[PDB]
RNA sequence: CGCCCGGGGAGACCACCCGGCGCGGCGCUCCUGUACGGCGCAGAGCCCUGCGAUCGCCUGAGGGACGCGCCUGCAGAGCGC
RNA sequence: GCAUGAAUGGACCAACGAGGAUCCCACUGUCCCGAGCCGCGCCUCCGCGAGCCUCCAGCCUCGGGAACGGGCGAGGGCCGG
RNA sequence: UACCGACCGCAGCAGGACUCCGGGGUCAGCAGCCUCUAGCGCGGGAGCGAACGCGGCUCAGGGAAGUCGGCAAGCCGGCUCCGUAACCUCGGGAAAAGGAGUGGCUCUGACGGCCGGGUCAGAACUGGAACGGACGCGGGGAUCCCGACUGUUUACUAG
């Protein structure tokens, strides 16, 4: 029942506990682990880690985007909205 | 008060129960009667449907629009491997109807038959005649009893068998059915013509003609539990009810205050013991000879197997029976074949023309396989 | 049988009892080989495009 | 004057009809509609020794199968009565 | 005009209305006339496990009778679960 | 001064219960659909694939003949351009009615500043005669009665 040292870790760390991963084969020394500075010890012996954010790519939205500025997918049927809601009048002729 | 419109009720009640049939497969309940001096002949045969398929003929019916030109009609196949009598047996008419007087057995029996005895042949020990055919080594016993039924006897029946191993059905036992002997002048003609062909195959040539009309026997699609919509055929309830609408709303009224048996309820429906009557016979052929489908309109040789082989039945290996309409069951079900008892008068003559022979596995468009492997340049 | 037809959308043999034909209002006769012959027509789909036709194989050289 | 067990053409459970079952392959048939890749003086054009949606050839191809025919594999006849 | 009628307001009326009513176009299983399919329940199994109701009981036809009987008189049927 | 929607509804009850912080893509949008961060698998499972029910889908030819009654379901729907009647309290009616277009790819022009930005317009080519391809999103018209209009009402059968 490991769920004390998840939170210790977690807060020893700085992110969620579902980013608190453990090494399945020394399971008893985490288990005698209770306070945080034992957590700190085993966190510094690699026993304990944390996993990158996963971040979601963006690769086809550059690609999309440097399209759109060549001039693709602009067409009537891509464009739902009206014109004055795509762009205002009045700040047309503010500028001018 | 009465009912403000007429309207007849739904359904036959000269068919009740509707109860799954509790005999083994079709049964001839009644043979064709029996004419003194007509020449001797057997009555019925027992197959298995095969498939369906197309022919084209040629009409004269004078009188109708079709008098002189073509029509497209189907057909049913049913696969009849030759049957092996095995024994006699006959009945004497008596103020308490029809009683048996003795059945006489061959000397020896096929392996099928002997299966038919047991539920399990490998298990079971094997016992069956054991003591009766060492007796009937001789013939002598076998005459005495012939004489006993000759003395005795009104009607005379043989026992015949089928032999699965020439069908591409799973079954190894046989099925034994009773055929009686109709014509001759007295009954030791029948006797001795039922004597003489003991322990032999008899072939389905020899029983039906191309032209006459039979009756099938046979046992309908099951399709377990069913309700009153889709089992007696009544009308459904409106969109507003409460529910549900597949039912009958009122189901008698206050007094009688019973429910009476001429009222619609859920129940089994299919696996039925019926009769179709009337059916013409179109061809009596084997699939041994390579010309067994072709016409005087046709070039390459074409059997009845179709392209692709026959849907959910094995290929036929042998004699077969082809007849106009459809027959109660599904494939490979046994079907009994019997002369017909009230045949219809007025039928033209059958004249084929061609018939089909494509793949009914998908929508087949070639006749042979030949023909096949030339169009897709193979 | 010798007397067979052929189909109007995709020019094959077509068998005796085997589709449906149509009689357009310029007196014209057309015939299919099946259901889905004669979706391809009713939905003016090209027969020049469709790989498994006579047209379209005609059109390709594969088919003289 | 047997069942248990397996499979259906049988089926709510049962029963019924049949059994040295079946799994996994190969061939036939027929459903879709011509695979990925490679190669093209193909390709509207362009900021062009490269980019490019598409098109042709290998290719009635590739993928799939609950129907039919075989077995070159593995297997399949055991407890209560 | 059984028995309309003038701030117990009379007549009319553009716009508005989850208000009451008639018809036309389009659309459709509302219907002729039903068929096939998907998921959950139902059904079989392991675990868990109630309410309502209850003179006694639980097959019919006729008779008479508090004038429409399960029991009574006379007939016809029905192993038990 | 811990902690909780651990509060009230007879309960560890699909009800009720105030406020603060608020990423990415598609888009007019804090709508619908998918998602990073964070949190987490909730009155238990297996088999089978009958009737019948509850919640959905498709259906030849016809098209309200059904029914007290078009109830239910279906049709329409984004954006751009074209075109819009009688009547009227002259403000409306009006999205009246009704037509056409819309994808992908390769290009051309227009609009600022002493490189930035998106939007609008036009052309060639090319895909099963296909493009608001999921989602989201008016069916319309001709009349009569009543009340001018926005608003309120019988908590639990009458809006
Ligand atoms: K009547
Ligand atoms: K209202
Ligand atoms: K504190
Ligand atoms: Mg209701
Ligand atoms: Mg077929
Ligand atoms: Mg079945
Ligand atoms: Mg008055
Ligand atoms: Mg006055
Ligand atoms: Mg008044
Ligand atoms: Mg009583
Ligand atoms: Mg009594
Ligand atoms: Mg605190
Ligand atoms: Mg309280
Ligand atoms: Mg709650
Ligand atoms: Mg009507
Ligand atoms: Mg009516
Ligand atoms: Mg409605
Ligand atoms: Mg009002
Ligand atoms: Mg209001
Ligand atoms: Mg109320
Ligand atoms: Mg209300
Ligand atoms: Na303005
Ligand atoms: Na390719
Ligand atoms: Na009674
Ligand atoms: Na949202």
């Amino acid at each position: 029942n490991l769920r004390l040292q998840k939170r210790l870790a977690a807060d020893v760390l700085k992110c969620g506990k579902r980013r608190v991963r453990f090494n399945p084969a020394h399971e008893k020394y985490i288990e005698q682990a209770s306070s945080r500075e034992a957590i700190r010890s085993l966190i510094e012996s690699k026993i304990i880690a944390k996993l990158d954010i996963k971040g979601s790519s963006r690769g086809r939205i550059r690609a999309r985007h440097a399209a759109k500025r060549l001039g693709r997918h602009s067409g009537h049927g891509k464009r739902r909205g009206t014109r004055e809601a795509r762009m205002p009048s009045k700040t047309l002729w503010i500028q001018r | 008060s009465h009912r403000k419109f007429s309207c007849c009720r739904k359904g036959n009640l000269g068919y009740l129960p509707r109860k799954r049939c509790t005999r083994g497969r079709g049964r001839c309940k009644t043979f064709p009667p029996d004419v003194q001096g007509a020449p001797i002949h057997l009555t019925a045969f027992l197959g298995y449907k095969a498939g369906c398929t197309h022919v084209m003929r040629f009409i004269d019916h004078r009188g109708s629009n079709l008098h002189n030109r073509q029509a497209i009609d189907q057909a049913t196949i049913i696969d009849a491997p030759p049957m092996i009598c095995t024994a006699i047996i006959g009945y004497a008419k008596t103020p308490k109807g029809l009683r048996a007087v003795t059945t006489v057995w061959a000397a020896h029996i096929a392996e099928p038959a002997m299966r038919r005895f047991y539920r399990n042949y490998f298990h079971a020990e094997k016992t069956a005649f054991s003591t009766y055919m060492k007796k009937a080594a001789d013939g002598t016993y076998i005459k005495e009893q012939l004489g006993r039924l000759k003395q005795h006897a009104d009607v005379i029946r043989i026992v015949a068998h089928t032999q699965p191993a020439l069908t591409p059905l799973k079954q190894k036992k046989a099925d034994i059915m009773e055929i009686q002997v109709n014509g001759g002048a007295s009954v030791a003609e029948k006797v001795d013509y039922a004597y003489a062909l003991m322990e032999k195959p008899i072939s389905i040539k020899d029983v039906f003609s191309v032209g006459a009309q039979i009756d099938t026997i046979s046992i309908t699609r099951g399709r377990g539990f069913e309700g009153v919509v889709t089992r007696w055929g009544v009308t459904r309830l409106p969109r507003k009810t409460r529910r549900g609408n597949r039912k009958v709303a009122c189901i008698g009224a206050w007094h009688p205050a019973n429910v009476q048996y001429t009222v619609a309820r859920a129940g089994q429906m299919g696996y039925f013991h019926r009769t179709d009557t009337n059916k013409q016979v179109f061809m009596i052929d084997t699939a041994e000879n390579p010309r067994c489908c072709t016409t005087e309109f046709d070039l390459t040789d074409k059997s009845i197997n179709p392209v692709g082989g026959f849907v959910n039945y094995g290929r036929v290996q042998g004699d077969f029976i082809m007849i106009k309409g459809t027959c109660p069951g599904p494939k490979r079900r046994p079907v009994v074949m019997r002369n017909a008892l009230l045949p219809h008068r007025n039928c033209p003559p059958v004249q084929l023309q061609w018939i089909s022979t494509a793949s009914k596995f998908g929508h087949g468009i070639f006749e042979t396989v030949e023909e096949r492997r030339q169009f897709y340049a193979k | 049988m010798v007397t067979t037809n052929q189909c109007s959308y995709s020019g094959r043999k077509i068998l005796p009892g085997y589709g449906k034909r149509m009689s357009r209002h310029d007196k014209v006769l057309l015939i299919f080989l099946n259901r889905k012959a004669s979706v391809h027509y009713l939905n003016k789909w090209n027969p020049r495009k469709i790989r498994w036709t006579l047209a379209s194989r005609r059109a390709r050289g594969k088919e003289v």
